[PDB]
């Protein structure tokens, strides 16, 4: 070699993993979140960085500091917003490259998926400390309701909720922490996000069919570059129309109210993100059954792997998995829908069934499924 | 390590293509996409709509019952005795 | 005593083979296999015909995948070809595999 | 060679940006 | 002949690169001022009256 | 309650007619290149 | 990469020392291969249908000559800029570039 760019500089070489890099062929649109994943990610940190630069962590002007932001500091109000309703396509992203390792078992990734896990459990606790910052109303009573969640743990519960609160209530100390924390998250999280992609670096991507495509693969540059590039069209495409058009559509919490330590939230309730484990955690009657059972919704991810039955680890040729995997997505939908519904009767027998199914979808019947899918094919 | 000359082995098999520039990015837009859009939709619909139309009936009863239950501030037991 | 369940079997099993599209994509079942461990020692046991084959086949297959259109429906696998042409090859790969483990007990 | 002229459009694409976009 | 609208286009911009950016520079420019001056119009119309714009009259000089 | 009111929707104006142009726009260009790739043909010619 | 890399740095960057060299070359080529009888029929009888009657070997000289290096790298880029190159290969091609590579192998924002 001699001049060649990319191999001269070592640094350089590093790079060519998103362009002469292999790439299936054939490829759902379903791939690009991941791409949009990041994009998200970089896009909430600058957006951030901006409003963490006039913002104030603490009691008396946190929620001014944010009122600030939206009023006297010139186009503080898009920032704010585009990174609020940011927040909500980080995890709309999410959720879609989720469904996808599901649904083509891109999970065979042993390693890689334990990162993706990691990564989605990192993005959850950050979005659950930000939302706290401007300390409205909604706010300073989920962050309570959830941290004191903790509290059932039986013997250290209670001192560690005390901890971690830094007082006896949610005060100052509680909410400086969360600032700290916010912030320095995601550039953890970005690390992980890059060890995830140098783990997957080392296999490739899985596709529709569930077959090997290295029969079929496809420079990184010339095509996916200008797929990407379009996703994200399309991503800021529906990040602006929802921040220009829709505002708090969104964000259903409405309390711009500055929070009153003692008041009443109707109904409270986490974002639509955590609605599911919401839900899940309200159908159990004892609240360390319903903690654990809240960890498990979310944890159960790391097993699926674990679980798997079939001989084609691509469900697309699969039809009882596809109508399972179908309806579990539809519960999920029916759990989140639970999440903003008062605390009764109606709700609770429902949440109660939706509870069960999403457990037993992933946990006892797409795993017969498998099996019977594969008998029915002599395999 | 090498990805792109160490992937495989393929045997016998010929590929034709030609430039973009000969070519046109869009042949038939619509006679093309309607019956393949129709044709896939189709054979997803099954597979995939139930479960969502169930969520619905699931919604509508639903919230039907709480309005009534609750608007039916009567319901649980009468007024008159 | 299987005479009439058995026998009907193959009537679930034709549902079901025609409904897994991968018939449509010219693909054949065991073209369709999770490449692990095992599959792969099998799949370099095939002989030139039939190995340059499934690479041809996957090639057709994965092309059409990215193009989403299915194969005519002249040109489609039927069931009553079904070549398990892997499953010799595979079996034994799996039976060495098991003595290897089984010899290593004690 | 074709540096000078290449040169040249590139030092006009510069200035007209920073005036422009600045 | 003549070349069709786009092969003059070419020719004269296109070929060398360096004058392909430079025409990007300036359509960038030319262009924003077309886009906001129209759209901006668009807007305005849409809400006649309804804008200070169109009602400082009421208190300004007198 | 909301100042940005105006702004916002004019903006959401030029958003609209920006994103009408890129996106069709952006379309091509992926056209463009895959085009190669989904006018491909394959042939296979084995000796046996 | 390093050929069509020879050929955009010849329509952009020819020095007149580097065509000067390539001229001489041809001349040689072009006598040499008349060394003998049976070349000098072949010449003669296809020069006729080719380009026609002519015998333009002492004229070569003469156009051969008249290459400055300018004249080469215009000349050069009509045909090679920007054109969409003619592509063949035969196993194992597996890293044969993608034909987009190719292509845009044929400019030089790069490389
Ligand atoms: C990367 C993952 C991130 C997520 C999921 C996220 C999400 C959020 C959410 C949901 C809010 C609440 C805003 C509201 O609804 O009013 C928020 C606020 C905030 N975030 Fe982030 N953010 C992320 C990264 C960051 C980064 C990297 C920074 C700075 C380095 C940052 C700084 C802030 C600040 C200062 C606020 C408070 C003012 C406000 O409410 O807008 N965030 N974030
Ligand atoms: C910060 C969050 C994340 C980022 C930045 C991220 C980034 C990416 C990127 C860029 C890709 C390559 C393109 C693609 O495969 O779509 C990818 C693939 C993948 N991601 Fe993530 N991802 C994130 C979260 C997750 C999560 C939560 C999971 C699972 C829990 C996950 C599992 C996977 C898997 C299994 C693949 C590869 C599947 C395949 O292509 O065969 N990722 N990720």
């Amino acid at each position: 070699m001699t001049n060649i760019r990319k191999s001269h500089p070592l640094m350089k070489i590093v790079n060519n993993a998103f362009i002469d890099l292999p790439a299936p062929s054939n490829i759902s649109s379903w791939w690009n979140f991941g791409s949009l994943l990041g994009i998200c990610l970089i896009l909430q940190i600058l957006t951030g960085l901006f409003l963490a630069m006039h913002y104030t962590s603490d009691t008396t002007t946190a929620f001014s500091s944010v009122t600030h932001i939206c009023r006297d500091v010139n186009y503080g109000w898009i920032i704010r917003y585009m990174h609020a309703n940011g927040a909500s396509m980080f995890f709309i992203c999410l959720y879609m490259h989720v469904g996808r390792g599901l649904y083509y078992g891109s999970y065979t990734f042993l390693e890689t998926w334990n990162i993706g896990v990691i990564l989605l459990l990192t993005v959850m606790a950050t979005a659950f400390m930000g939302y706290v910052l401007p300390w409205g109303q909604m706010s300073f009573w989920g962050a309570t309701v959830i941290t004191n969640l903790l509290s059932a743990i039986p013997y250290i519960g209670t001192n560690l909720v005390e901890w971690i609160w830094g007082g006896f209530s949610v005060d100052k100390a509680t909410l400086t922490r969360f600032f700290a924390f916010h912030f320095i998250l995601p550039f953890i999280i970005m690390a992980i996000a890059m060890v995830h992609l140098l783990f997957l670096h080392e296999t490739g991507s899985n596709n529709p069919t569930g077959i090997s495509s290295d029969v079929d693969k496809i420079p990184f540059h010339p095509y996916y570059t200008i797929k990407d590039i379009l996703g994200a069209l399309l991503l800021i495409l529906a990040l602006m129309l929802l921040v220009l058009f829709a505002p708090d559509l969104l964000g259903d919490p409405d309390n711009y109210t500055p929070a009153n330590p003692l008041n009443t939230p109707p109904h409270i309730k986490p974002e639509w993100y955590f609605l599911f484990a919401y839900a899940i955690l309200r159908s159990i009657p004892n609240k360390l059954g319903g903690v654990l059972a809240l960890a498990f919704s979310i944890l159960i991810l790391a097993l699926i792997p674990l679980l798997h039955t079939s001989k084609q680890r691509s469900m697309m040729f699969r039809p009882l998995s596809q109508c399972l995997f179908w309806a579990l997505v539809a519960d999920l939908l029916t759990l989140t829908w639970i999440g903003g519904q008062p605390v009764e009767h109606p709700y609770i027998t429902i949440g109660q069934l939706a509870s069960v199914l999403y457990f037993l979808l992933i946990l006892v019947l797409m795993p017969t499924a498998g099996t019977i899918e594969n008998k029915l094919l002599k395999w | 390590g090498r990805q792109f000359g160490h992937l495989t082995r393929v045997r016998h098999v010929i590929t034709y293509s030609l430039s973009p520039f000969e070519q046109r990015a869009f042949p038939h837009y619509f006679s093309k996409g309607i019956p393949n859009v129709l044709r896939r939709t189709r054979a997803c619909i099954l597979r995939v709509a139930p479960p969502f139309v169930a969520f619905y009936l699931v919604y509508t009863w639903g919230t039907q019952e709480f309005e009534k239950s609750k608007r039916k501030n009567p319901a649980a037991y009468e007024n008159d005795r | 005593a299987v005479s009439a369940s058995s026998r009907w079997l193959e009537g679930i099993r034709k549902w079901y083979y025609n409904a897994a599209g991968f018939n449509k994509l010219g693909l054949m079942r065991d073209d369709t296999i999770h490449e692990n461990d095992d599959v792969k020692e099998a799949i370099r046991r095939l002989p030139e015909n039939l190995y340059d084959d499934r690479v041809f086949r996957i090639k057709r297959a994965l092309d059409l995948s990215m193009r989403q259109q299915i194969l005519p429906k002249e040109q489609w696998t039927k069931y009553e070809e079904d070549k398990s042409y892997l499953e010799p090859y595979l079996k034994e790969v799996i039976r060495e595999r098991k003595e290897r483990e089984e010899w290593a007990k004690k | 060679r074709n540096w000078v002229p290449t040169a040249q459009l590139w030092g006009a694409v510069g200035a007209v940006g920073l005036v422009s976009a600045t | 002949v003549a070349p069709t609208l786009t092969a003059r286009l070419y020719s004269l911009l296109f070929r060398r690169t360096s004058t392909f950016a430079l025409t990007i520079v300036v359509g960038a420019l030319f262009f924003e001022r077309a886009f906001d001056q129209g759209a901006d119009a668009i807007y305005e119309h849409i809400n006649e009256g309804k804008l200070w714009k169109h009602i400082k009259h009421k208190y300004e000089n007198k | 309650a909301e100042p940005e009111h105006d702004h916002r929707k004019r903006m959401g104006l030029k958003m609209l007619l920006m994103m009408g142009l890129l996106l069709p726009l952006v379309y091509a260009m992926k056209r463009h290149k895959w085009s190669v790739l989904k006018s491909r043909k394959l042939a296979y010619r084995p000796p046996k | 990469f390093v050929l069509q890399g020879q050929w955009m740095r010849l329509c952009t960057s020819a020095t007149e020392s580097e065509v000067l060299r390539g001229k001489n070359l041809l001349r040689n080529a072009l006598v040499s291969h008349l060394d003998g009888t049976t070349p000098v029929c072949e010449d003669i009888g296809r020069s006729l249908l080719t380009y026609g009657r002519r015998i333009p070997l002492a004229e070569w000289e003469s156009r051969i000559a008249e290459v400055d290096a300018r004249v080469v790298r215009e000349v050069c880029s009509k045909y090679f800029y920007d054109q969409c190159p003619a592509v063949a290969g035969f196993g194992p091609i597996e890293q044969l570039p993608d034909y987009n590579r190719i292509r845009s192998g044929m400019f030089w924002l790069r490389f």
